[PDB]
Order: structure tokens, then C-alpha cells, then sequence
């Protein structure tokens, strides 16, 4: 049985990592009903968008949502993890970020307080994540210049 | 799901030409081929030929190569995936040995090796 | 105005003053059989069924 | 071997965010209302069944004063008001000089110069040749500019005026505010939990509950009630500076009627019949009023002062006798009923042992204005068209808007008067439980696994 | 020779599966010409978008198209099939959905009447598709908690 | 040290191919700040979008940017290279396009003059790129019809 959207937000990181598809779905099934415009097709043409800037304003909100999706898919793309929800990398874990052991992290902490504890070094980790790939780019570069 | 209706039976003396009509329904008439087969009384039944309603290409047995003319009426649409059509069969020279039961059939699959293989048959007709 | 009733077809004429916000009925050669109570009624039929709300 | 970072997409992580919400109308099409209702007829229908997903173990900080969902809703209501006022008839030429005389109040009514008989030497076109018509005006709408009984409509030298279309209706309907995908609305469901602080009990929703945009100033109307005990909301500082928000557990009932039997008159102003007015009253001349059961209001005020000394924390002299006003909107309970705008003397409710008692049901005199300046800043005023017949509406009083008079007198002074607070505070009164957050689904964590193989 | 956009819509499922790139292209080359705004750059500035809500209305139509693309790419993403046009999964085929054999399906049926025959159980199959991955998520979870 | 956005535009093709992540980032960090609408959330509500069509006009510009991103990710998708920044294909290099040797190309030319020299045959190469996959589609087709 599945706890529902964001159900494991108070669960251990391992339990939420088991239901990450659940959190992944609310990125799409909020935006499937709005792009549908099936219940919007007939109601006063296109919900009277003439002299109603809330209609455009509403539309701009829909744009922000798909724009955020594109930000996350871009990050998964430049880290070579586009197709997968869980991917391992080559970046070693610098201990200065967090000193907690594996058992304490995955069976004693929630993703919220973890993201709060590591929000300080997120940019650095992303930099290593954008950098580390670059050594794969370079190995492919060796295969390119023969 | 499909149905193959065949014309009424009739007996004509040898020497004259005749025509059998096989009306279709319950499928896409242009999808499956149309086969004509005879059951000989006293010997083994023999396949006669087949023709594509869509491609129009016809291939007959050498036993009826220059004695049979086939024609396929243009299909009549019914549903989004059901049409109706008419298939016609003809013989030029009639004889007493031409007596026997006749059937019209459709194809099994649309592609592959078993494309023109007879699958769904008609009720049949009797001759002279 | 498309049609009237076939019995009184030639003696009935319904007009519609768009901008005046009204619509009128005319009945010529008034007889004592036409003495009755008259109403004006509205109804909406949609071939499309394609609106903001449901009609009557 | 060592520890390696691993990317996780779709982690339950959120951050406080302000985003653009959108409207949603209940899926009735409101066919039984005859026009559009705050122009929210054209608004996405709610799902037949909303999905509310409880979040076990989750404790999130809320701030109803820093929610901003309130400011967004406020601007939305203002803009809807303007969008419904734009196409209607503007009464710019109607600011001609009026010759008006006073007309007697009845011998059953307090003799006041109220409902003035005004004749118009105004010409509309050449065709009119200065026609003389007469209309009934409430005293508040008109001012005596020059003597000899010469008058003009108030505001006319300050700003323009526009007439609310008669067709459009001001009745507030429930509106569910929804967030787009990638954002979320968090709902605190602890009934007793005060407005702000950490909520141990949190659920997530795609859209909020049905919030009625009730225009009010002194007392909150037709809202939602807090369960169990009533709730009292101030800011952190609490020292004569904020506006006290009160949410009741039991609703009081208030019936407001305008007994005058108004009619219609002076139709055509512009090309075609364009303007409604008030004919002579038919029947008695009675002034508008509202009753509130004196027993229930004394009980409710008692429980209020009990909870005041509760949140206060310290025994102190809490009085209600006094009340102070700026303008008109704070001395009177301003609100809207059936399309007419009522302004009511609340002094009987805010005195000291006012009962006895003296009435089965307390009665409050209410005057009526058709010229109102709610969200009309400086430039565009609105004329509410007259309503034919007698008016009578029943309202739930769910909340209150108060203000302290904090004063370091060693607990001697401490007086609470019914402020006429802004309308945003009304939105805060129903948005206290909701909050907007953005999902940050990207988490990286070490699990000592490496993608050695490439490609 | 290539039948053209949606050319194999009346062909057997195998033949259309050979030209799925053709149907894939009309998702992009309708929207390349509109985002181009090269023939739109000079014509009366931005096609006079002031006092013309059809311009905004037009724009909202363009938004719906890219929004639908994002719905399909999200589904390919959460099924671990982002990079590929044909991917095999772990979900076994429950016979209650369709009883037809493989030869009858791929050499006797078109994608239209197939999608019509299975539209009843599409949501269930998607649920198994969102669920089955979750066992891969769990295998990666075993590799995470060591 | 990293030359910055588009820094290696005058460098040899090999050097730019080493810092393609740098050029990849300006697709996302221009559009992260605009979708943020954090500095836009409070300034006069939504930057007064009523009676200001520049606001909508601005929004349409943001749409064109994410639309272009979707064009490139679609092309990487239909070439089976979604997850990777460098992918090798099956299409052989026809010599009529360019006769230059590998050393002269990667250690003597910049990406600009290369793209200018091959802009003539780009469509043909894309056609082989859309076609060649189709033989992979067909191999998967052999595995489908058993
Ligand atoms: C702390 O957090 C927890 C965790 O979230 C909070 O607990 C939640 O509280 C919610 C509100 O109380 C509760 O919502 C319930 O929803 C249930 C199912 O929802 C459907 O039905 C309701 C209406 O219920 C009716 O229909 C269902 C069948 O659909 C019947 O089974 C019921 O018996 C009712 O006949 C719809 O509104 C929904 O849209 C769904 O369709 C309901 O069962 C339940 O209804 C009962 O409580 C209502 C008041 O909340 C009441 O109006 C309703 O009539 C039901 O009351 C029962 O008992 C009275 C007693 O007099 C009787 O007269 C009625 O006939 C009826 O038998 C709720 O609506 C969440 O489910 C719940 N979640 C969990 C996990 O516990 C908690 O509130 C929160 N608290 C604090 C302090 O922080
Ligand atoms: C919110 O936060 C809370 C934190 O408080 C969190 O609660 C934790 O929940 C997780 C799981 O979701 C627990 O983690 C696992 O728990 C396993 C134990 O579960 C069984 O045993 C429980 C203890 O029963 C004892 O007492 C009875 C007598 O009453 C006795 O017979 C038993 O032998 C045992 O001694 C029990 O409570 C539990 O619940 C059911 O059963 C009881 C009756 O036993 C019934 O009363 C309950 O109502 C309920 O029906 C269940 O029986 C634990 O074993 C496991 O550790 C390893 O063992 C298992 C094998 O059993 C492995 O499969 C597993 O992978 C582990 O390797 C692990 O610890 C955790 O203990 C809770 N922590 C608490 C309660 O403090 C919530 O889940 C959070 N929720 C969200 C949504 O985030
Ligand atoms: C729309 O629907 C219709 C359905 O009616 C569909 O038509 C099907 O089309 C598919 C292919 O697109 C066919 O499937 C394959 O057909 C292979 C046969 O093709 C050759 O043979 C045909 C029969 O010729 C017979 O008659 C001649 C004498 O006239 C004789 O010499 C031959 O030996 C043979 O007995 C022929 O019609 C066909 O067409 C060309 O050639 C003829 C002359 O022969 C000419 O008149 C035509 O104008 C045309 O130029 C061609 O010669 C069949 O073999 C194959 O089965 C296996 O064999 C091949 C090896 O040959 C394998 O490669 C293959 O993979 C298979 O394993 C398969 O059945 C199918 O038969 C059609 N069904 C019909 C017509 O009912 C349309 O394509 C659909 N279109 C769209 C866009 O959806
Ligand atoms: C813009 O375009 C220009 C094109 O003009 C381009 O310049 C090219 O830059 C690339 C690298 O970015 C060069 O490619 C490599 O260069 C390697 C040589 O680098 C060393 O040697 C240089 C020559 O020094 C000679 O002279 C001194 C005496 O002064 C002597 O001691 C030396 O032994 C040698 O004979 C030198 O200029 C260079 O720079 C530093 O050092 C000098 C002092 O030596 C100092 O004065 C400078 O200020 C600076 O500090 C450095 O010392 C070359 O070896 C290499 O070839 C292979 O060898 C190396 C191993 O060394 C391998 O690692 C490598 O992979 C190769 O296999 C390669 O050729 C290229 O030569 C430049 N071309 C020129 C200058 O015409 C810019 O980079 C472009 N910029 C952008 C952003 O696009
Ligand atoms: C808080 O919540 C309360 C909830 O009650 C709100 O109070 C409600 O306010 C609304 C809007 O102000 C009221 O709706 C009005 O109801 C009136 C009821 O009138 C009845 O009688 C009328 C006359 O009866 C005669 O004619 C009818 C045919 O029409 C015959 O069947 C009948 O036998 C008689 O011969 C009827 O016309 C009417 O249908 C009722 O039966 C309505 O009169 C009124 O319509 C007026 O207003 C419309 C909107 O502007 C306008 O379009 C119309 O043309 C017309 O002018 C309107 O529907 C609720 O009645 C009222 N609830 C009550 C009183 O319990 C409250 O507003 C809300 N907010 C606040 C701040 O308090
Ligand atoms: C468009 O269509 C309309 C009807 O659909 C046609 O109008 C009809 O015209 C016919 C004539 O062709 C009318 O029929 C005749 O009406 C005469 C007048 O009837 C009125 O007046 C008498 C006397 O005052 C009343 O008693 C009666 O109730 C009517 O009020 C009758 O005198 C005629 O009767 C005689 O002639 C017929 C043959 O025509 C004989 O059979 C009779 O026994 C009798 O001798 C006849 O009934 C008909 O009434 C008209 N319709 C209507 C509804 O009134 C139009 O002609 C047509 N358009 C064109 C251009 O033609
Ligand atoms: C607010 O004030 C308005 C006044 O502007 C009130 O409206 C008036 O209501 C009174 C009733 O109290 C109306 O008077 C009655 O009108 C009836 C209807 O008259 C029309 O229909 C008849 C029949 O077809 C026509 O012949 C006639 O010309 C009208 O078109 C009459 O039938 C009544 O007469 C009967 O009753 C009286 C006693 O009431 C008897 O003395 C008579 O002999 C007769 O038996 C009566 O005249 C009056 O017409 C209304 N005014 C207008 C302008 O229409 C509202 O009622 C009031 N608001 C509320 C809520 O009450
Ligand atoms: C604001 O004031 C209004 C009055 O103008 C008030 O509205 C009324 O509230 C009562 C609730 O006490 C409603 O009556 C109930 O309606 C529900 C919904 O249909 C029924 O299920 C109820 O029947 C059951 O309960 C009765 C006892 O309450 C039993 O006797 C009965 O057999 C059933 O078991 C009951 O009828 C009433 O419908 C409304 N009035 C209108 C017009 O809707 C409102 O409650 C006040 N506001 C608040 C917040 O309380
Ligand atoms: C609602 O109640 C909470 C809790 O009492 C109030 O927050 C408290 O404020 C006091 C004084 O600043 C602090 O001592 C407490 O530590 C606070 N507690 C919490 C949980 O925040 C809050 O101000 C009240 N909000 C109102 C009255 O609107
Ligand atoms: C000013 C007004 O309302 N009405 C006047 C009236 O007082 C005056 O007697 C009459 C003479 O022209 O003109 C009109
Ligand atoms: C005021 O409140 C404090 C804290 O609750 C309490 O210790 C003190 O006794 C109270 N004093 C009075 C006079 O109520």
C-alpha cells in the first residue's frame, strides 16, 4: 500500500527513497489535467481570455511549473542520469559536508532535515557533479583524438 | 466476427459461363485476401486461386490458370474498422466434371507467411 | 423565425426586435375560438452541447 | 571502496515559496444564480473528489501573516471587482447641481434630514431640454455645497463614479485556490493549534477548501469556525500595534432588513435606458436594523473575555464599553447584503453590561449608502443600484476584528474596540491553516557505490 | 521509401513500429517552425500582440503542444526508457487484457484498433509500470543501505 | 580553471569539446532565475501584467527559450543519446562532406568554422541519423516478432 503523494516526507530517507516515484508523479499529473484543456475547451470558448489577464496570469503559472520540471531534467541530463531515478557517480564524498555514518543517515534521518543540513554545500557538490563528468568527457576525448 | 455470405445455388448445363458472388461484412474487406476452393465429389478437393481486394494481384493454380477470371468490388465502409464488399468468380468452359461444392474464404493474417491462407469460409454452393 | 403551427400558419407572424430587447406576436382575423391565455416561453437547444454551463 | 555521491530524483523535500495560484469554481456552473458571481463563472471546475494525502510524522512551521496567499487573494478580489465594474455605466454627467429639500421622518421613527427629495435641472442631450426629474437619496450620498438647499452628489469634484451593472451579483461564492504542479499547498489540520507556529499535524492538498470572499469590516461573516475552543490571533509583539483576529467556535446569527419598499425610476441617461434609481417608498417609513440574540451575544462576549485573559497570560482590566472610529468604516460594521451596502452602529454590542434584558434581541440602527469607497482608492467610486422591494438577509457571524489599547499603566488600562480593519485580514482569517511551498526533488547522498563502467 | 507522417496508421503494428521515428518527428518540426520566430521577428514587430489576445491565445496553443511532449517524455522517464524508442520491461503480460497471440497481433492488427481494444486496462498497465520500476528502486536500495 | 560561458569558442574543437558542459549550463541558469519568480513574486504583484503586454511579450520570450531546449533534447532523444553529452553512432562518415583529416580537424579548427563548413550537409547527416536508428528499431523488431 502506497502512502500517497509526499507520504513518506516524515519517514526515514530509505523509506522515501523507496517511494520516490510517488513524489515524481505530482510533476506530471498536475500538468496533465491543465494541458488537457478538455473541460476547458468548451466553457466559454477558452475561458474568456480577452480582457481577462488572470487568464494569461494563470497561463504564466502553468509555464513556471513546466519550467521547473525542465530545470530538474536538465540537471539529471548533465549528470548523465537522465533515464534513471537512482544513479551512482564518481564523485567521492568529502567528510566535511556531513560526518554521520550510513546507518544513522538512512535509518534515523528524514530527507527534510538532511536537505537542511546539506543546503550549505549543495552548490559545491553540484560543481563536483558538473566537473566529475568532465573526466568522462575527457576519456571520450581520448577516444576521439585517437 | 466477420461473415461471408454466398450467392444462391444454380444448375446450368455444360458449355455456358456462370458467376458466383460472395458478399462480405464484419471486417475490413481490403485487409484479408479472398480464396476460392472446390470440393470434388469422388476425388480430393483442390484449391483454385486467390486475389487481393486491395492490391488486385491475382494468383491461380495452374489447373485453373487460363480458365478463371476473378474480380473484387470496391469495399464499402461501415465502421472505423469494418467494411463490406463483393467477390466474384467466373469460369469460361463448363463440363460435367465441374460438378461439386464450392466455397469462398478470407485470409487469416494481414502479413507474414500465412497471409492468403483461408480462415473464414462461406456456407457453400452446389453445381450441375 | 423559422416555423409556426400549420393550422394557423398563414395568420401568425412572430417578429423579433433585436435591439429593442423584445419579440412580438401578431395574429390576424381574430375569432372567438382564439380566446385563450397567451404566454411567451424560452428554451435553448444546442446541437453542440458546447457551453460554459448546462442549458434548459 | 570509498563513499560516493548518488543522485536521487523525487525526494520529499520542499521550501517556502510564493507562487501564482489560480481560481477554481465549484462544479455546479451556478445555473441557479442568474448572472456571474464575482466573474468566477469562468473558472476551472474542481475535481469531483480531491486527493488529501496525510503526511505522517511531519511538523512544519506556519505563518499566516507572512503567508502572502492573503495578498494574492486580495489583489485577485480587487481586480475582479474592477473587471466587473469596467463595462458598466459611468455616471459622469450626473454630477449636476440638485435642488433638494428635507423630508420628514415618520412619527414612529427618529426624526432625522434623511432621504432627501432632489430635483434635477440637468440636461442629458438637447432632446431633454433640461428635464426635471426627482429621485430619493440617502443623506450620506449627498452634501450641501451651497445654501438655499442647493446640492451635488458627494465626491463629484474629487473623482468619477460608476454604476454597478444591475445584472452582476455581489454574492460571495466558495473559491478553491489551487497551486500548479511542482508547488504544493500545506494544510495544518490541528483545530486548537493557533494560527502560527510549528504544526505537528500536516496534510497536503492540490487545492484549498472553499473560501467565501465575504466583504466585511468590523465582524467577520459567513466564514469557517474553529473547532473546540475559539481562537485569538495577534502578532508576536502584541502591544497596541496589531489588529486582533477572532475566530469563534459557535456562530452567532444576525438578521438585517431594510423595510423600505423601493422602486425604479429615472431610467434613460445615456443612449438607451441606462440607469436605475429609487422611487417613492410604498408603505411605512422604517429604518434599517439588525437583531442579534442578546442572550447568545452576552454568552459569546463572556467566552471571548475568558479567552482574552487566556492568551493574555495576565489578569487585567479588559473593557469593551468604548469604541473609536476613523472615517466611517471603523465606526460602523460595514458589509454588503443583497446589493445594498449597510453601515451599522455597534455601540450596543460594545458597551459594559449593555443588556438589562432591555430587549429580547439587541437591535442596531443601520444607515444605507449607495456610494461606497471599498477598494476605490482615490479615483473610481461605485454606485450600487437600488433594490426593489424589502431586503432581508440572514448572516452567520463567525469571526471578529478587534484592536487593543495597550498601555503600560500596571495592568489598569487594556481596552478592546472593534477596529474596522482592512479586508486582507479577512483573508488571513481563512488562510491561517494553508501555506505554499515549492518542491526541490533533487537529493544527493552517499551509498558507497560507483558506476565504474562508463556508457 | 518512407510513407510520411502517420503513413503507417493503417498498416500492421509491426510496420508502424518500424516507422515510429516518422510519427516522433511531428512533435518537433511543428514546434521548430513556431519557436523559430524568424518569419515572425519582423512582421509588424511581434505580430502586434497589444490589443490582440488571439496572439496570447495562439501562444497558449503552442504551450499546450510542448506541455503534451513533456507528458510523454515524463512517462518514458519514470519507466526508465528515456533514451530509447523501444524498451522491454519486467512487467509480465496478464492475459485478461488481450487473449490474442503474437502473430495475430503484429501481423493482423493496426495500432488504432489495438489502442481501442486495450484503452480499458491502460491505467492498470501504467500502474504496474510505475510499480515494477519500484523493485528496481528497491534493488538499488539494497545496494544503498549496504 | 574554466574559461567561462562560451570561453572556448575560439579554441580548437577538442578544447571546446572538453568544456561543453560550460555551454550546456547557459541553457538552464538563464531560465532558473526567470522561473524562480522570487524577486518577481512581490514587486507590484506579478510585475503588473494587466494593461502591460510587454509582460506577456516578455513571457513569450521565456517560452521561446524553453522551446529551443526542447528541440535539442528531442534531437538527442531520437538519436538515442539522451543521457550522454558525447555519443557515437553507426552512421559512417561520407567523405564528400569534408575531406579534412582528424588531426587537422580537432587540433587546427574551431567549432564555428566547422559548423560553417558543414552547414550545407547538416540536413543529410540528420537524415542518416534518423534513418540509421531505424535499423536498431528493426533489430528490436526482429526481437519483437520472435
Ligand atoms: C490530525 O491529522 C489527522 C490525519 O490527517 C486528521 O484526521 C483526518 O481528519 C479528517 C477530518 O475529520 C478525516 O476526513 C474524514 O474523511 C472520511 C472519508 O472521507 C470521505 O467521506 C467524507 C464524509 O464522510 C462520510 O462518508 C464516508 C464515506 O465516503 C463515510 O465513511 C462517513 O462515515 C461519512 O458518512 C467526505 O467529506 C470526503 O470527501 C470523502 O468522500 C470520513 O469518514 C470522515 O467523516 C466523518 O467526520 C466528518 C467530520 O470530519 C463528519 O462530517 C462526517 O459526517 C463523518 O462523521 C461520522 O461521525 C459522525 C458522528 O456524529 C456521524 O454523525 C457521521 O454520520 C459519520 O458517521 C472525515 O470526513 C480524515 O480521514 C482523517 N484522516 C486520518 C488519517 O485520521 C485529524 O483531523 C487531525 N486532527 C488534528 C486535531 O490535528
Ligand atoms: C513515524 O515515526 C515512527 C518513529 O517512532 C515510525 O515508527 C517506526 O516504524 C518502523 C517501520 O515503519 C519500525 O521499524 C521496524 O520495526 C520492526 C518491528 O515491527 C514489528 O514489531 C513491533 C514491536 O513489537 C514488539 O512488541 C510485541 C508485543 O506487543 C512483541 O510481540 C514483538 O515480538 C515485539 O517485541 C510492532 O510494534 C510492529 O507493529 C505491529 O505489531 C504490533 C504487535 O507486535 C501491533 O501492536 C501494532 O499495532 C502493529 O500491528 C511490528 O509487529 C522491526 O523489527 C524492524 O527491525 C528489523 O526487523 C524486521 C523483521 O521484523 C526487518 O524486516 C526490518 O527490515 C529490520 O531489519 C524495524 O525497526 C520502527 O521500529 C518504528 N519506530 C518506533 C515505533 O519508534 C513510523 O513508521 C513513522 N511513520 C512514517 C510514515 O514515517
Ligand atoms: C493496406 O492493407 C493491405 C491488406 O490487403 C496491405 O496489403 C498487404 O501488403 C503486405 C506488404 O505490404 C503483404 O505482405 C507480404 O506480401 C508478400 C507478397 O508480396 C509479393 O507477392 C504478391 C503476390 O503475388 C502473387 O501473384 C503473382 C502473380 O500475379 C505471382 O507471380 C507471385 O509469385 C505470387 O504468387 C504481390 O502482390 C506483391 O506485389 C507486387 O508484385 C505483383 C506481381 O507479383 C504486382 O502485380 C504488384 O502490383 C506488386 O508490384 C509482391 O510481388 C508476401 O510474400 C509476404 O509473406 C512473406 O514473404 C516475403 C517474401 O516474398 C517475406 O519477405 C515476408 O517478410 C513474409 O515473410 C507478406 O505476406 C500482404 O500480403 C498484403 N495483403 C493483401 C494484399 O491482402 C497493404 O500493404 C496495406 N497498406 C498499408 C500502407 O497499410
Ligand atoms: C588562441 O589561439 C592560439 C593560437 O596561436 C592558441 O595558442 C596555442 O595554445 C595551445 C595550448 O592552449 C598550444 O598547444 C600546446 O602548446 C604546448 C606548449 O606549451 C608550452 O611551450 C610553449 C613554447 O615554449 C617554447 O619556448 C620556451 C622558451 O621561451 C622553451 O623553454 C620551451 O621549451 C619551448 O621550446 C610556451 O609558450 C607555453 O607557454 C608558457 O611557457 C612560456 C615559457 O616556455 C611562457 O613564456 C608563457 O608565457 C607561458 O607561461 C608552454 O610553456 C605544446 O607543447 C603542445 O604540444 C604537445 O606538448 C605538450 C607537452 O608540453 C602536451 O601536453 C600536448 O598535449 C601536446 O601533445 C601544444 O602544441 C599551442 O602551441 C598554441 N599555439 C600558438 C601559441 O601559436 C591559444 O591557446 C588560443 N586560445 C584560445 C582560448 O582558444
Ligand atoms: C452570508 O450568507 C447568507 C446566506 O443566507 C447570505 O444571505 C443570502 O443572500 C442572498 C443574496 O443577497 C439572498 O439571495 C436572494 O434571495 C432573495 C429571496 O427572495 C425570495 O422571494 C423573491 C420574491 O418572491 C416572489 O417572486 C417569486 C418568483 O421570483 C415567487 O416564487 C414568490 O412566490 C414571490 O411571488 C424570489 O424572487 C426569490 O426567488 C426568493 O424566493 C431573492 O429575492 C434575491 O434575488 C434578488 O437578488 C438577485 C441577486 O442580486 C437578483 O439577481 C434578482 O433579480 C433579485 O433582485 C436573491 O436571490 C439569500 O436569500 C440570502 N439568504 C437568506 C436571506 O436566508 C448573505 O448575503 C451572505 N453574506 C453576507 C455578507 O451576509
Ligand atoms: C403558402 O401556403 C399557404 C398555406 O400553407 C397558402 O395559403 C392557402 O391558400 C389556399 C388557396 O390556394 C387557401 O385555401 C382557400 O382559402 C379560401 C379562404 O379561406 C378563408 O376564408 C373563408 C371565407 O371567409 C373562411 O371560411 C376560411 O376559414 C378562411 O378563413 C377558401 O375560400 C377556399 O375554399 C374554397 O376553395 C377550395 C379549393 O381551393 C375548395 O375545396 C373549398 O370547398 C372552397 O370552395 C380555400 O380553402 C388556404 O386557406 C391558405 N392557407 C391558410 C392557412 O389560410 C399560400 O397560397 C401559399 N403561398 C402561395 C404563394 O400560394
Ligand atoms: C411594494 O409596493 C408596491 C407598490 O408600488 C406593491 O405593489 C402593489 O401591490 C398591490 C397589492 O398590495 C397591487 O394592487 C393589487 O393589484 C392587483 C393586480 O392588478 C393587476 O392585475 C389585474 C388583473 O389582471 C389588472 O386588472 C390590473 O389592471 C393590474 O394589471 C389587483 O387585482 C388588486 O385589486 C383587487 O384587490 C384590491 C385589494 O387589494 C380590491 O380592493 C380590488 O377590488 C380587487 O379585488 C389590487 O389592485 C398593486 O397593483 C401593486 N402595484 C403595482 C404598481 O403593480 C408591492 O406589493 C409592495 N411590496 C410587497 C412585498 O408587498
Ligand atoms: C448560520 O445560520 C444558518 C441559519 O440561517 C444555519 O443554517 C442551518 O444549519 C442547520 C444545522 O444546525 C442545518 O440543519 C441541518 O442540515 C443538515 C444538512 O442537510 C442535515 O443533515 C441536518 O439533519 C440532521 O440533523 C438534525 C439536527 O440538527 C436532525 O434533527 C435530523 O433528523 C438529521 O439527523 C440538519 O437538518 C440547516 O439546514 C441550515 N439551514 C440552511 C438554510 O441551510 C447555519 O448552521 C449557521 N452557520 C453555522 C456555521 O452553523
Ligand atoms: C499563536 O500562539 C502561538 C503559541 O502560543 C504564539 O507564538 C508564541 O509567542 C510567544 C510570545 O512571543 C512565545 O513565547 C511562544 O514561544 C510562541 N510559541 C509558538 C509556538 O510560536 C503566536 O504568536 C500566536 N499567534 C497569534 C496570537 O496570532
Ligand atoms: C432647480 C430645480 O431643481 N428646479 C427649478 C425650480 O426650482 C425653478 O422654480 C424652475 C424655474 O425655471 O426651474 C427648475
Ligand atoms: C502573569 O503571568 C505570569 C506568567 O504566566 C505569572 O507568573 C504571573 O503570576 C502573572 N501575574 C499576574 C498578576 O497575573
Amino acid at each position: 500500500v502506497f502512502l500517497g503523494f509526499l507520504g513518506a516526507a516524515g519517514s526515514t530517507m530509505g523509506a522515501a527513497s523507496m517511494t520516490l516515484t510517488v513524489q515524481a508523479r505530482n510533476l506530471l499529473s498536475g500538468i496533465v489535467q491543465q494541458q488537457s484543456n478538455l473541460l476547458r475547451a468548451p466553457e466559454c470558448q477558452q475561458h474568456l481570455l480577452k480582457d481577462t489577464h488572470w487568464g494569461i496570469k494563470q497561463l504564466q503559472a502553468r509555464v513556471l511549473a513546466v519550467e521547473h520540471y525542465l530545470r530538474d531534467q536538465q540537471l539529471l541530463g548533465i549528470w548523465g542520469c537522465s533515464g534513471k531515478l537512482i544513479c551512482c557517480t564518481n564523485v567521492p564524498w568529502n567528510s566535511s559536508w556531513s560526518n554521520r555514518n550510513l546507518s544513522e543517515i538512512w535509518d534515523n534521518m528524514t530527507w527534510l532535515q538532511w536537505d537542511k543540513e546539506i543546503s550549505n554545500y549543495t552548490q559545491i557538490i553540484y560543481g563536483l557533479l558538473e566537473e566529475s563528468q568532465n573526466q568522462q568527457e575527457k576519456n571520450e576525448q581520448d577516444l576521439l583524438a585517437l | 466476427q466477420g461473415q461471408l455470405v454466398q450467392s444462391g445455388a444454380t444448375t446450368t448445363k455444360p458449355g455456358s459461363s456462370v458467376k458466383i458472388s460472395c458478399k462480405t461484412s464484419g471486417y475490413r474487406f481490403n485487409f484479408y485476401h479472398i480464396n476460392w476452393i472446390r470440393q470434388t465429389a469422388g476425388r480430393g478437393p483442390e484449391w483454385m486461386g486467390w486475389i487481393s481486394p486491395y492490391s488486385g494481384d491475382k494468383n491461380l493454380a495452374p489447373a485453373f490458370q487460363d480458365r478463371v477470371n476473378m474480380t473484387t468490388d470496391t469495399e464499402v465502409p461501415v465502421t472505423s474498422f469494418t467494411s463490406t464488399g463483393a467477390a466474384y468468380m467466373e469460369i469460361r468452359n463448363l463440363t460435367s466434371d465441374d460438378t461439386g461444392t464450392y466455397f469462398c474464404a478470407k485470409g487469416l493474417l494481414r502479413d507474414g507467411s500465412s497471409t492468403w491462407l483461408p480462415y473464414l469460409w462461406g456456407q457453400g454452393t452446389l453445381l450441375t | 423565425g423559422v416555423r409556426y403551427n400549420p393550422s394557423l400558419s398563414s395568420r401568425v407572424t412572430i417578429s423579433r426586435n433585436i435591439h429593442e430587447r423584445q419579440f412580438y406576436l401578431r395574429l390576424t382575423s381574430m375569432t372567438a375560438a382564439d380566446t385563450a391565455v397567451y404566454y411567451c416561453a424560452r428554451h435553448c437547444e444546442d446541437d453542440y452541447g458546447y457551453y460554459s454551463a448546462a442549458q434548459s | 571502496e570509498n563513499l560516493w555521491v548518488t543522485v536521487y530524483y523525487g525526494v520529499p523535500v520542499w521550501k517556502d515559496a510564493e507562487t501564482t495560484l489560480f481560481c477554481a469554481s465549484d462544479a455546479k456552473a451556478y445555473e441557479t444564480k442568474k448572472h456571474n458571481v464575482w466573474a468566477t463563472h469562468c473558472c476551472v471546475p474542481t475535481d469531483p473528489n480531491p486527493q488529501e494525502i496525510h503526511l505522517e510524522n511531519v511538523t512544519e512551521e506556519f505563518n499566516m501573516w507572512k503567508n502572502n496567499m492573503v495578498e494574492q487573494m486580495h489583489e485577485d478580489i480587487i481586480s475582479l471587482w474592477d473587471q466587473s465594474l469596467k463595462p458598466c455605466v459611468k455616471l459622469t454627467p450626473l454630477c449636476v447641481t440638485l435642488q433638494c429639500t428635507n423630508v420628514t421622518n415618520n412619527i414612529t421613527d427618529d426624526m432625522r434630514g434623511e432621504l432627501k427629495n432632489c430635483s434635477f435641472n440637468m440636461t442629458t442631450e438637447l432632446r431633454d431640454k433640461k428635464q426635471k426629474v426627482y429621485s430619493l437619496f440617502y443623506r450620506l450620498d449627498v452634501v450641501q455645497i451651497n445654501s438655499n438647499k442647493e446640492y451635488r452628489l458627494i465626491n463629484c469634484n474629487t473623482s468619477a463614479i460608476t454604476q454597478a451593472c444591475p445584472k452582476v451579483s455581489f454574492e460571495p461564492i466558495p473559491i478553491h485556490y489551487c497551486a500548479p504542479a511542482g508547488f504544493a499547498i500545506l494544510k495544518c489540520k490541528d483545530k486548537k493549534f493557533n494560527g502560527t507556529g510549528p504544526c505537528p499535524n500536516v496534510s497536503t492538498v492540490q487545492c484549498t477548501h472553499g473560501i467565501k470572499p465575504v466583504v466585511s469590516t468590523q465582524l467577520l461573516l459567513n466564514g469557517s469556525l474553529a473547532e473546540e475552543e475559539v481562537i485569538i490571533r495577534s502578532e508576536n509583539i502584541t502591544n497596541n500595534a496589531k489588529n486582533i483576529l477572532v475566530q469563534l467556535n459557535t456562530p452567532v446569527q444576525i438578521n438585517c432588513t431594510r423595510p423600505n419598499n423601493n422602486t425604479v425610476k429615472s431610467i434613460r441617461i445615456g443612449p438607451g435606458q441606462w440607469f436605475y434609481y429609487t422611487g417613492d417608498i410604498i408603505g411605512d417609513i422604517r429604518q434599517a436594523h439588525c437583531n442579534v440574540s442578546k442572550a447568545t451575544w452576552n454568552e459569546t462576549l463572556g467566552k471571548v473575555v475568558k479567552q482574552l485573559r487566556k492568551h493574555f497570560g495576565n489578569n487585567t482590566i479588559i473593557r469593551f464599553a468604548n469604541s473609536s472610529g476613523g472615517d466611517l468604516e471603523v465606526t460602523t460594521h460595514s458589509f454588503n447584503c443583497g446589493g445594498e451596502f449597510f453601515y451599522c452602529n455597534t455601540s450596543g454590542l460594545f458597551n459594559s453590561t449593555w443588556i438589562s434584558g432591555s430587549n429580547d434581541s439587541i437591535t442596531l440602527p443601520c444607515r444605507i449608502k449607495q456610494i461606497i469607497n471599498m477598494w476605490q482608492r482615490i479615483g473610481q467610486a461605485m454606485y450600487a443600484p437600488p433594490i426593489q422591494g424589502v431586503i432581508r438577509c440572514v448572516s452567520n457571524i463567525t469571526g471578529l476584528i478587534l484592536t487593543r489599547d495597550g498601555g503600560s499603566t500596571n495592568s489598569t488600562t487594556e481596552t478592546f474596540r472593534p477596529g474596522g480593519g482592512d479586508m486582507r485580514d479577512n483573508w488571513r482569517s481563512e488562510l491561517y491553516k494553508y501555506k505554499v511551498v515549492k518542491i526541490e526533488p533533487l537529493g544527493v547522498a552517499p551509498t558507497r557505490c560507483k558506476r565504474r563502467v562508463v556508457g
